[PDB]
Parts: C-alpha cells; structure tokens; sequence
C-alpha cells in the first residue's frame, strides 16, 4: 500500500513535468515565428534604404 | 574421455570467439568503403551535371565526358561488387554464430558427465 | 576527426566580378 | 549571424565600388571557419554523452 | 538528323530528364529574342516551384518526428512486457 | 498535307496503347480471380487441422 | 540579439523538462519483477545540487 | 534611358529575391541531413533490439524433453519479433522518401 | 489481463488461427496487395499516407 | 566588314571565358569541397554540340 | 522543342515493351498457382486416407 | 465448428471494409494541383461486380 | 527444474547489448513444444 | 558417441578455414579497390587541368 | 572456486578501470580542442 500510494505521487509528478515542457513548448515555437517575423521588417528597411539612394 | 573432449571444446570455442571478432571488424570495414565510394559517385556526377551548362558552340565531345562516362560505370561495379561482399561476409558470420552455439551446447553436456 | 563523412550543400556566396 | 549580415551588407556597394577586395576573401573564410568550429563541436558533444 | 542553332536552349530538356530518367541524350548528331512575357512566367514559376519543393519537406519532417517517437515508445514498452514475462 | 500525315502518324501509337491497357486489366481480372481461391484454400485447410 | 538570448534559454530549459520526463517514466515502470533491482550503496543521499521547489 | 532604368529596378528586384529563397532552400536542405541522420540511428538502435530478443529465444529453445514449455514469454516474443520487423521496415520506407 | 486468441493458443486443442496477428487486432490489411505509390514528377504534388 | 568581324571574336571571346570559368571551378573540386550532392541519371543526360 | 520523333517513338515503345513484359510474367504467376493448389490437394487427400 | 465459420466471413468483411475506407479517404485526399491527377480511360464504365446498395 | 531454472534465469539477464547477443536466423519457425 | 566428436570437430574446422580464406581474401579486394579509384581520381584531375 | 570469485572481482575492477582511463582521455582532448577553436576564431577576426 505505501508501494501505491508513492506510485500515485510519481506519476503526479510526471503529469506536472509534463505540462511545464508542454507550457514551453508553444513559447519556443512563438519565438521561432517571432524572429522570422522581425527579420523581414529589417528587409523592407532594405529595400526603402536604395529605393531613397537613387 | 570427457575431459580432454571437454578442453577440445573448450580450445574450439575460445578461437571461434576471436575469429568471430575479425569477422565483425571486416563487416565494419566494408561499410566503411561503401560509403567513401557513396561519396565519390557523389563529387563525379556533380561535376557532370555542372559542366553541361555551357553556352552554344562550347558544348563539346571531350575526352573529359567520354572519361566521365567510365567514371560513373567504373564506380558503379566497385559499389556493387561491395555490397556483394558485405552479404557474403553477413552469411559467413551467419554460419560461425551457428558453430558457436552448436558447440556451447555439447560444452554443456559434456561438462555434466 | 576529419569530417570526411559528411558534407553540407553551402557556402557564402558571391557569384562573378 | 554576424558574418552573413557582413556578407549582406557588402552587396549594398556601389556599381564602381563593388569590389572583390580583401575583405571579402576573409569574410568567406570566416563563414566556413564558423561553420567547422561548431559542427565539430556539436561531434564531440554527441562523443560526451556516448 | 539535327542541326545547329546558334544559340541552343536545352533547358526543357534538362527539367524533362529531371523528370523521367529514362529519356536517352537530345544532341546534335548526324527563333531567338524571347518575349517580355516569357521573362515573368519563367520566374512566377520557380517561385512556384520553390514553394512547392520546400513545403512538401516540411510536411515530411513533421511526420518523421511523430512516427520516430511513436515507434521508439512502442518497442520499448514491448521489451520491458517480455522482460516482466520471463520474471 | 504534312499536318495530315503526322496526324496520321499519332493513330497508331493511341490505338496501340488503348489496346495495351485493355488486355492488362483483363489479365490483372483473372490474377484476381486466381488469388481469391488461395484465400479460400488456406480456410479449407484451416479445418481439418 | 536579445530574442536569440531569450531562445536559448528557453531551448537548454526545454531539454532538461524532456531528460527529467525520459528518466522519470523508466522509474515509474520499474516493477518488483525487474532484472535491474538491487542494493544501492547510499540511500537518503542528497547530492550536491539542493534545489528546491 | 527610361526604358533601361525600368529594365533595371526590373531585374534588381528579380534578383533580390531569388537571394532571398536562396537562403531558405539552403537552410531547409540543413535541417534535411540532421533528419536523415536520425532515421538511420533509429535503425541501428532497432537492428539491436532484434538482436538481443532473437538471441534469447533461441538460447531458451534448447531445454530439456520435460520441460519444453509454451510459456506466454514465448507468445511475447515471437510478437516482439514481428513488432520489431514491421518497425524496421517503416524505418526504410521514411529513409527513401526522405 | 491477456486477449482471447493468445489464450486459445495456450490451451490445449487447435481452436486457434495458424496466421499468428489477428485482423481485429491489426492496423493493416493481411495479404493486401494495394499501396497507393506515387512518382516523382516535377510540379505535382507528393502525397504519402494516401490509404488512410 | 572590320566592325563585323570585331564583333564575332567578342561573343567568342565572352563563350570562351564563361566556359573557363566552369572548367575552373571543375578543375578545383576535390573531395571534402563543402559543394557536392547526388545527382541521378547525370551518367546518360547530355547535350553535345 | 523538347524531343525528336524517334525520341518520342522510343519513349512510347519502351512503354509497350515493360507492359508486355509484366503480362506475360502475370500468366506464368497463374500456371504456378493453379499447379500448387493442385498438388497440395491431392497431398492432403492421400493423407487422409 | 459453426463458431469458426462464423468468425472466418466476419474477418473476410471487415478486411474489405477496410480496405474501402483506405481507398475512399485516397479519393477524398486527393485535389487539384496534385501530381497524380490525369484524364483516365472510360471513367463512367461500370465493372462486373456492379452491386446495388 | 534446476536445468530449466538455469536456462530461464540466463535468458532473462540479458539487456540491451549484454554480452553474446547475436543475430541467429530462422528460431521463428520452430514449435516444437510437448 | 564417437561419430558425434568426429563430426563436431569436422565442422568446426571447415568454419575456420572458410572464414580464414574470407578475411584475406577481403583484405585484398579492399586494397585492391581504394588504389584503383584513387588513381582513376588522379587521372581526372590531369584531364580537367 | 575461490580463485574464480577473485579472479571475476578483479577483471571487472579492470575494466571499470579502463573505462575512467578513456573519460580522462577523451577530457584531455576537450580541453586542447576548444582552446584550439577560440585561438583560431579570435586570430581570424583580427
């Protein structure tokens, strides 16, 4: 009985891991989306720097 | 008789367990060759896609393309003949592990008399 | 070692000048 | 990151000044020194853990 | 029996033999000045062509990862079954 | 008249095709037909043993 | 440059969630039954790194 | 003199953004070597399972004429097998697509 | 805990299917002779899982 | 006429040194290079003037 | 262009020819069947007896 | 013995329902712009089988 | 028993590369079983 | 129980000389193969430059 | 036998021994290799 009693309290600890990584997740793909996002706008900055070299 | 039978199996199967050591290094060692001539194959037909990109009159019946033409046949047999001996070498290996079980059980049964 | 195994299909690159 | 916004920014130059000089020779040696360093650091990364 | 055009454009060759490998040589044995609307459709369609290459990769390797994991956890969870048997 | 005769020309190859992929469905019928009985086969011997 | 810092951070915090998930799973289904049980040279040690909740 | 400033910016902006998708198709074609390396792994690390579960069960086939049993660790096994087959064989076919 | 045609083979008559996984337990069809396989041509597009 | 001619050894002289360029960076390409992948049927695709 | 008439005619007969080759490999296929089931027939009816 | 033939067409069945969702979900996947779409010879035939609902 | 018991024990001590795992062919045919 | 011996030993020993024969007979092909291409390799650079 | 009860003591004593020896090696060439990569990168940016 105390061999299930700590065999709940793991697995209550795997279920809380699991929803931190789950919870970082979402910002790591945010971030990839949010560095591309921001490099473009570099580009038309680019683009506007030539079109007032002429 | 059940004790020198029983070293002579016991002789057979510590040489079967180095033997068996060289054979997994030989295997080891084709797969190495497979794939550096991978690689090969890869530089040679790189450089025959690049090269016919020429312009109207440069494009020319060299010796360079008639060589490359062997080239790419030439490793193409050494590939082959590669893979051949690395499914040769798989069999062998195949019979010794049969040998070595063979023998581990006799070894058993003539160490209980 | 030497990475002899592996190529990746880049470089920095400026064409013809 | 650095080295390819250098590269980038080397092709703004002027049609006169567009120019193949020392810089940009070193820069591409540049780009494949940093590639090698961290590919070979990311072997004997996969070797540690091994 | 070929002949020789001065400026010679194999390049629909070249995507055909892409293609199908099976499309022995097209050389020379035994109009030039393209219109201004060639020049936008040839490039509308590499752009397109790109796009196309690289979001079928894409879509591969989020497949590829689900079933590396799927069947990494499988085989696993199997061994330990047979293990827990033969105890 | 040379469009006529290339015309004449493409006849060929589209009858011989059509004609082609008819016979392989009817042979891939009859592999069909051929398989089914293996399956009812391996059943009937699944009883007597 | 900040957003690449914030990336790496969060990516070295990610791949340890998954290592403590890869170790701890394996725990759980330890049994009674096996093979791998057996007498370890020092319970109750806390290590080193004493980091709380 | 117009005309040629249009063919110019024309062909300016043609070649911006061929770079552009350049630089994409070069980082893509990266992280496709980094997956297929990882396929291949797998099927080492899948060549090894077989191994050792193959190797048990004709280790355990050698048992006396009593005790020639049919255990359920038998049934797992043989389904281990297969399993493991079926796994290696999906792990080849999601190589060559790749 | 164990699924009734393992324990059918564990008894002692032959009541069991000599084709060891059965069809209501596998994913796939047995003996099926269909893939759905495509080609390689440039354009058009590349569709895998095309059964499912 | 000397006009013409200056000008056929020009778009010669443009097709020789391009072509220069290719074999060049052909010449130079060893193994380990960081340029080569697979090409497939490259072995019998060619056009040969 | 992209392909001279005897080009084109070839990639159309090599067509025909893999296709007739796969007929007739299909024909075999369904002699061998028929002469399996055959014999396992006759095998397991002399057992039986 | 009955129980047996009994399972035996059930398996039968459900394999072609099977195999009949696996190519009607093709055919639902399947769109313009993809690589396998062609004029076909004779769609509108009707086959041997030619049951009715 | 005891020969049983030795065999059994030995077949479950084995790991993921243990020792002597090798690749044997054809043991799934066998059900040679009283 | 002699024949028994006799026939171990016997297959013992044609294990071993087989598998001897195999590795130099490797050893050799593997030599013989990295010189052959490394020359053919050497001889393309000749004809490029 | 008692001399095989020492004798498997020992071999495996060996080699866990044999395996601190290649961590220690594979350190040394650690060390030397990132102190080689910094020296390079820094000497290629001046």
């Amino acid at each position: 009985w105390d061999e299930h009693d700590n065999r709940t309290r793991l697995a209550e600890r795997i279920d809380t891991v699991n929803r931190w990584k789950e919870t970082l997740d979402k910002c790591l793909t945010d971030l990839d989306a949010e560095i591309d996002s921001l490099a473009q706008a570099k580009e038309s900055a680019e683009q506007n720097l030539q079109a007032k070299n002429l | 008789e059940t004790v020198d039978a029983k070293n002579k199996i016991h002789t057979h199967l510590t040489k079967t367990l180095q033997e068996i050591f060289q054979i997994e290094m030989t295997i080891e060692s084709i797969k190495k060759a497979i794939k550096e001539k991978s690689a090969f194959l890869k530089v040679a037909q790189t450089r025959l896609d690049e090269r016919t990109r020429r312009p109207n009159v440069e494009l020319c019946r060299d010796m360079a393309q008639l060589r490359l033409v062997n080239e790419v046949y030439e490793v193409d047999e050494t590939i082959q003949t590669l893979q051949q001996r690395l499914r040769d070498s798989e069999d062998t290996l195949q019979s010794l592990a049969h040998t070595k079980a063979t023998l581990e059980h006799d070894l058993a049964v003539k160490a209980n008399t | 070692g030497a990475y002899t195994s592996s190529g990746l299909a880049t470089a920095g690159f400026r064409t013809a000048k | 990151s650095i080295a390819t916004d250098n590269l980038q920014c080397r092709e703004r130059r002027q049609h006169p000044d567009l120019v193949r000089d020392y810089v940009e020779v070193e820069l591409l040696k540049e780009t494949e020194l940093i590639r090698n360093i961290q590919e070979l650091l990311k072997r004997t990364i996969g070797q540690a853990v091994d | 029996t070929h002949s020789l055009s001065l400026p010679w454009r194999p390049n629909t060759y070249y995507k055909t033999a892409y293609n199908y490998p099976t499309l022995a040589p097209y050389s020379s044995r035994s109009f030039t000045r393209y219109t201004p609307d060639d020049w936008y459709r040839s490039n509308l369609v590499s752009f397109q062509e790109s796009n196309s290459s690289r979001h079928n990769s894409e879509r591969l390797r989020v497949d590829t990862s689900r079933l590396i994991q799927d069947k990494y956890q499988q085989i696993r969870k199997t061994q330990a079954h047979s293990t827990q048997n033969l105890g | 008249r040379k469009v006529g005769e290339r015309l004449e020309d493409m006849h060929c190859w589209k009858s011989e095709l059509q004609r082609e992929i008819d016979e392989l469905s009817s042979e891939t019928d009859l592999m069909m037909a051929q398989k089914l009985r293996l399956q009812r086969a391996l059943d009937a011997t699944s009883v007597p043993y | 440059c900040l957003l690449q810092e914030i990336r790496q951070q969060l990516n070295s915090d990610h791949r340890d969630k998954m290592e403590t998930l890869e170790i701890d799973r394996g725990c759980l289904s330890l049994n009674l039954t096996s093979p791998n049980i057996s007498l370890k040279v020092n319970p109750t040690r806390i290590p080193k790194d004493s980091t709380t909740l | 003199n117009l005309a040629f400033t249009n063919r110019i910016a024309e062909t300016v902006d043609a070649k911006n953004k061929i770079h552009t998708h350049l630089t994409k198709t070069l980082q893509e074609i990266f992280q496709i070597e980094m997956t297929i390396e990882s396929i291949k792994k797998a099927i080492k690390e899948k060549s090894a399972f077989l191994k050792v579960a193959q190797t048990r069960l004709d280790e355990r086939t050698r048992r006396p004429n009593v005790e020639l049993c049919r255990d359920m660790a038998q049934l797992r096994l043989v389904n281990e097998v297969y399993e493991v087959d079926e796994t290696i064989q999906t792990l080849q076919q999601r190589l060559r697509d790749s | 805990g164990l699924p009734p045609a393992y324990t059918q083979h564990l008894r002692e008559m032959a009541f069991w299917d000599p084709a060891i996984t059965a069809q209501y337990l596998n994913s796939g069809p047995r003996w099926g002779c269909m893939q759905w396989r495509d080609r390689q041509i440039r354009g058009k597009e590349f569709v895998v899982t095309r059964n499912q | 006429s000397d006009r013409s001619a200056q000008h056929e050894l020009e778009k010669d002289l443009s097709d020789k040194q391009a072509a220069l360029r290719i074999d060049d960076k052909c010449q130079h390409l060893r193994n380990t290079s960081e340029g080569v992948s697979y090409f497939r049927g490259v072995e019998r695709v060619d056009a040969t003037v | 262009s992209a392909s001279t008439p005897e080009t084109w005619a070839k990639f159309n007969h090599d067509n025909l020819l893999r296709a007739e080759r796969e007929r007739l490999a299909s024909v075999n296929l369904r002699k061998l069947i028929d002469c399996i089931l055959r014999d396992t027939a006759e095998d397991l009816r002399l057992q039986c007896d």
